[PDB]
RNA sequence: UAAGGUGAUAUGAACCGUUAUAACCGGCGAUUUCCGAAUGGGGAAACCCAGUGUGUUUCGACACACUAUCAUUAACUGAAUCCAUAGGUUAAUGAGGCGAACCGGGGGAACUGAAACAUCUAAGUACCCCGAGGAAAAGAAAUCAACCGAGAUUCCCCCAGUAGCGGCGAGCGAACGGGGAGCAGCCCAGAGCCUGAAUCAGUGUGUGUGUUAGUGGAAGCGUCUGGAAAGGCGCGCGAUACAGGGUGACAGCCCCGUACACAAAAAUGCACAUGCUGUGAGCUCGAUGAGUAGGGCGGGACACGUGGUAUCCUGUCUGAAUAUGGGGGGACCAUCCUCCAAGGCUAAAUACUCCUGACUGACCGAUAGUGAACCAGUACCGUGAGGGAAAGGCGAAAAGAAC
RNA sequence: AGGACCGAACCGACUAAUGUUGAAAAAUUAGCGGAUGACUUGUGGCUGGGGGUGAAAGGCCAAUCAAACCGGGAGAUAGCU
RNA sequence: CGAAGGUGUGCUGUGAGGCAUGCUGGAGGUAUCAGAAGUGCGAAUGCUGACAUAAGUAACGAUAAAGCGGGUGAAAAGCCCGCUCGCCGGAAGACCAAGGGUUCCUGUCCAACGUUAAUCGGGGCAGGGUGAGUCGACCCCUAAGGCGAGGCCGAAAGGCGUAGUCGAUGGGAAACAGGUUAAUAUUCCUGUACUUGGUGUUACUGCGAAGGGGGGACGGAGAAGGCUAUGUUGGCCGGGCG
RNA sequence: UACGGUGCUGAAGCAACAAAUGCCCUGCUUCCAGGAAAAGCCUCUAAGCAUCAGGUAACAUCAAAUCGUACCCCAAACCG
């Protein structure tokens, strides 16, 4: 059967990415939050 | 400054090896010195190809505490404890009760 | 013209291996570690001018370090860039 | 958005109050008009979104006087 | 202790119904 | 290695990096092919490209 | 500061140093790739692609610098359109982003309680948003009081669960006045006289005193048990030092400290002193904040739910008197008292702790205490936001077991 | 010519058996329907939660749907066990 | 000259308990009288860790299928080599994209991993391996759509959108055959090509854009002819005489 | 022959027939549901530049960077 996760890195970087976290205020409160947790990934970019 | 240095005559103070006397080969920065003929150990060496060709019981010295060893007066024939001085800019070193730069 | 300060961090070391010899012997070819950074033209400048050669092309390649495991401690080997240089019908190294 | 220039009137929040004193949450929004002024030291129009509280304001100070509270403040114009 | 119980999978059979 | 470098001029000092540069080369090449037991030349001559370096941006003027 | 050093797992290798250029520690400099506000344009972060101007070219090219946006200001320029304005270009200065809590403002729930529920409550709480500072805000009476008086603001203890408010239910809940902490007053709405005289701010320059490395720092031996002594036993000694830690078992005197006494080439904080620059005191006369106060309508805030409801704020429509005047004293009126709105500034007492140092605990001691004593916001799970572990102890010494 | 006919790929899912701590959190086997169309499929894009989208089944919106998921109000409340 | 803890034993009190002591353990413990509580567990389909039971039971993942000889090895049904057998062959072969990321090749090892053994492996360890003007990306160009100077709009946050600027799944220059590595090849080598731009020389000369026009540039279905890939047969050549 | 694989030489290398869903064909015929865009490319001039720049052709020389390239890919390597 079809799984729900298709990967596509294309598709992945520019819906979770980093630019396209920076893109929005909500975006940028979400790295604030993980740089805050201490992440050490940020996002999906690496 | 360090009260005991490499080559500065000492006396165990504590341990298995008491009263014997040796000189300090070098100091280990965790508070320990290497004194020739003290605390002997029976290394069982591996057989290594490259360096050092046997294996064998090897003899040789372990580290003690510096709080175990006390510097030899010579003079008096005892354990003395080591105090700081400046006598003409340097700082010194000398013994206790008697008054005698090293 | 490229300066010689340059020319002097673009050559890492000699890539030893049976590919590297059999190039050296068979289609007059030297093998060398070289920045990650450096050109073609950066590497033809360079062997000509350390080596005192005569270089036909320069051929490059970005060699992909290993995922490598010490104590259950997963690490991973650097990237380096290696050149295939052809020097011409009699030079030698 | 909905801003008097000269006043600074603005939407201001309160309830609707039923009969039965249900709370519901409304805005109050000032009665502002795009209106034309006519300047006598610049021989021209100055178009200024302003409430009507505004106008009776441009009408006592004048036009001059209102324009250099809004330099004054540094609104463009 | 107890692994963390698992989202619903398929059922063989319906429940009886009593009514 | 402080004050006797700092006796010499831009145009003696410069050509004194083109010295080391080409040393450093030449102990890579040596380290790499298997040659070389005294790896310990390979800092000297690198902290020594940094104080030429370093007196470069002085006589510079910062 | 020094006889030892080249951070850790982690040895080894090749070395460096031993009286001062080893290393280490501190001040001040230098260097400081790429991404990121990211700012030359772009972009799937750590990449792709330029323009311009210098300088170098072995003519293949190479190096360095600058080029975002917005605001403000200035210069130059410049439409419809005559003047002009908009617009355009260039320069200068500032901003931008991040950060725990505290602070002011703009918005603003519901569960819940009311033994249902709608007024009410929860609550101006959670949360979202904007902005600021080391604190913020508030603040120099159009304040209270009660015919006696007090004298800006803020915080604490009372007043008091009182007076009130309240489907008079559930609940909500003052003030006056008193005791304290702390204390400070000023300026513009303006012209002249006299002069730049008070005082807060930068600015160097001296003076002390802190901070950022450090220095000296007392006094114990014999014997017994033991693997080992710091323990037992005996006899001494220091104490402005018996805080604490370490050392082969429990050490004032073995070690590091501790009390106590000293220390700065360099940088910097604070407080005085003294030049420089800006700032303008004092006296006389005058002035005294209008689409404002007040009102009607609709809301909101006041403990106060519109009630008999003062007072405050204003979305809407109106609209005075302006010192011979005006505001308040809880409907309202008279009398009396008290204050002077519609301009602004202002330290202290107060709030908070991401972070730094010291010290403390009838706090925890590995299922506890942080999620994390351990390479943990890791492994792992999830498209993602996000979720999120387990896992400490050989020995005094590796003497980590040759053969 | 054709939402024409038979029938592979391809798309689907009518019946039966199996399987039901499966080979598989929806399948396998034998048959079955469509198969030039209102077809099917790759890549990328857009629509967001009282909202989307729906040839309409309250279907579907990441194995979740008569109101997704994650964090927060939050130790909601629980005359019940 | 042996603390806590652990584990036996004896004694003792009405009970919760207490005391003594052998063994273990190897450094703590703590009377009395007060003081303070994270102060006592069998249940909560409690929570975490450990370990049972069923049970040496079910099962070992397509019923395409194996047999033997030799080799290596401590050991071979499973590895290597050989012969035979069987299975797929619009695939169960080959080459890619996407996605993964060293799984590739070589040597070495067999604890764990592999539903068995394993000498084997996509497992462990080490070393090697990816070569481009022409392939693809980057790049030029746009689609849907995104972002968006000014701008319009909105309590704030923000929303929309102009000039622009991004965005392929589409348009845009050029390389082929043969050979070669343990592992790359239109990339290396050999042979033979081609494209675009810069610079210089020579001759001749209207060049010049952000503008105009052309072109790029496009549907479904159907039909037929001409072809090639490719196959078959004959000839040809080499070998064969069972 | 190290039984894995290197070195060396080398015959014929034609024809006929069949034939695609590939090519001619972005064609042709036909139908209604009427079938991207922009650049490269070609051409035209404007401002401007005038025996200059620039354009065309031939010849010579130089440049074409950077990143991907292993391997699996209907699968034991991807999603389960
Ligand atoms: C299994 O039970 C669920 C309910 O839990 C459903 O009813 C489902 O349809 C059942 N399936 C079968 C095969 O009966
Ligand atoms: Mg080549
Ligand atoms: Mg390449
Ligand atoms: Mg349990
Ligand atoms: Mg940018
Ligand atoms: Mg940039
Ligand atoms: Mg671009
Ligand atoms: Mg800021
Ligand atoms: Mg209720
Ligand atoms: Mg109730
Ligand atoms: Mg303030
Ligand atoms: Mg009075
Ligand atoms: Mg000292
Ligand atoms: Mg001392
Ligand atoms: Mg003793
Ligand atoms: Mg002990
Ligand atoms: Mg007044
Ligand atoms: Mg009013
Ligand atoms: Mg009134
Ligand atoms: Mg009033
Ligand atoms: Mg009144
Ligand atoms: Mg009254
Ligand atoms: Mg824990
Ligand atoms: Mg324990
Ligand atoms: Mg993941
Ligand atoms: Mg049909
Ligand atoms: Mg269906
Ligand atoms: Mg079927
Ligand atoms: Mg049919
Ligand atoms: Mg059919
Ligand atoms: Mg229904
Ligand atoms: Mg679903
Ligand atoms: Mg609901
Ligand atoms: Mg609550
Ligand atoms: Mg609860
Ligand atoms: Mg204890
Ligand atoms: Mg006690
Ligand atoms: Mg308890
Ligand atoms: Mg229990
Ligand atoms: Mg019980
Ligand atoms: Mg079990
Ligand atoms: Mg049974
Ligand atoms: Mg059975
Ligand atoms: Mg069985
Ligand atoms: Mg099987
Ligand atoms: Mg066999
Ligand atoms: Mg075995
Ligand atoms: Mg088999
Ligand atoms: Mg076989
Ligand atoms: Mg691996
Ligand atoms: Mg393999
Ligand atoms: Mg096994
Ligand atoms: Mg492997
Ligand atoms: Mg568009
Ligand atoms: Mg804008
Ligand atoms: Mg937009
Ligand atoms: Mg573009
Ligand atoms: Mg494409
Ligand atoms: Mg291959
Ligand atoms: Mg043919
Ligand atoms: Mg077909
Ligand atoms: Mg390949
Ligand atoms: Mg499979």
């Amino acid at each position: 059967m079809k799984r729900t996760f298709q990967p596509s890195v294309l598709k992945r970087n520019r819906s979770h990415g980093f630019r396209a976290r920076m893109a929005t205020k909500n975006g940028r409160q979400v790295l604030a939050r993980r740089r805050a947790k201490g992440r050490a990934r940020l996002t999906v970019s690496k | 400054a360090a009260k005991i240095r490499r080559d500065d005559e000492v006396i165990v103070l504590t341990g298995k090896d008491k009263g014997k006397r040796g000189k300090v080969k070098n100091v280990l920065s965790s508070g320990k010195v290497i004194v020739e003929g003290i605390n002997l150990v029976k290394k069982h060496q591996k057989p290594v190809p490259a360096l050092n060709q046997p294996g064998g019981i090897v003899e040789k010295e372990a580290a003690i505490q510096v709080s175990n060893v006390a510097i030899f007066n010579a003079a008096t024939g005892k354990a003395d404890r080591v105090g700081f001085r400046f006598e003409d800019g340097k700082k010194v070193r000398f013994f206790k009760s008697n008054s005698e730069t090293i | 013209m490229i300066r010689e300060e340059r020319l002097l961090k673009v050559l890492r070391a000699p890539h030893v291996s049976e590919k590297a010899s059999t190039a050296m012997e068979k289609s007059n070819t030297i093998v060398l570690k070289v920045a990650k950074d450096a050109t073609k033209a950066e590497i033809k400048a360079a062997v000509q001018k350390l080596f005192e050669v005569e270089v036909e092309v320069v051929n490059t390649l970005v060699v992909k370090g290993k995922v490598k495991r010490h104590g259950q401690r997963i690490g991973r080997r650097s990237d380096w860039k290696k050149a295939y240089v052809t020097l011409k019908e009699g030079q030698n190294l | 958005s909905r801003v008097c220039q000269v006043t600074g009137k603005r939407p201001v929040t309160g309830n609707n109050r039923s009969h039965a004193l249900n709370a519901t949450k409304r805005r109050f929004l000032p009665n502002l008009h795009s209106h034309r002024f006519w300047v006598e030291s610049e021989k021209r129009f100055v178009t200024l979104r302003v409430s009507a509280k505004g106008m009776r304001v441009i009408d006592k100070k004048g036009i001059d006087t209102v324009l250099a509270e809004l330099r004054a403040r540094g609104e463009k114009y | 202790g107890k692994p963390r119980p698992y989202s619903p999978r398929p059922t063989s059979h319906p429940r009886p119904i009593r009514v | 290695k402080a004050k006797e470098l700092r006796e010499k001029s831009v145009e003696e000092l410069n050509t004194e990096l083109l010295n080391l540069l080409r040393e450093q080369f030449n102990l890579r090449m040596q380290a790499a092919s298997g040659q070389l037991q005294q790896s310990h030349l390979l800092k000297q001559v690198r902290r020594d490209v940094a104080r030429v370096k370093t007196l470069l941006n002085e006589k510079a003027g910062a």
